[PDB]
């Protein structure tokens, strides 16, 4: 039998969210 | 409905649709969730934004 991995169970408000940020590429490894 | 903003959103004046379906959902959300929204242009254009935001 295979499982459908039910339940997390903790809710909350979805909030694809509005306010935006600049999203710098962190690619700084050694360099 | 409780994170902050005054965003601020133009309008442009095509013919007779009044808004974009390339932008509506977006200018939708913040009318939706907003609290406080004020109105600045033409007179009957801005009474025409007001009945059709509160009516739809």
């Amino acid at each position: 039998k295979k499982v459908v991995k039910q339940k997390n169970h903790v809710y909350t408000p979805v909030y694809n969210e509005l306010i935006e940020k600049y999203s710098e590429i962190p690619l700084n490894d050694k360099l | 409905k409780d994170t902050p903003f005054m965003v601020q959103v133009k309008l442009p004046n095509y013919k007779d649709y009044l808004l974009d379906n390339k932008q509506v959902v977006l200018t939708f959300k913040l009318v939706h969730h907003s609290k406080k929204i004020t109105l600045i242009g033409d007179a009957n254009k801005i009474l025409q934004y007001k009945n059709y935001f509160q009516a739809n």
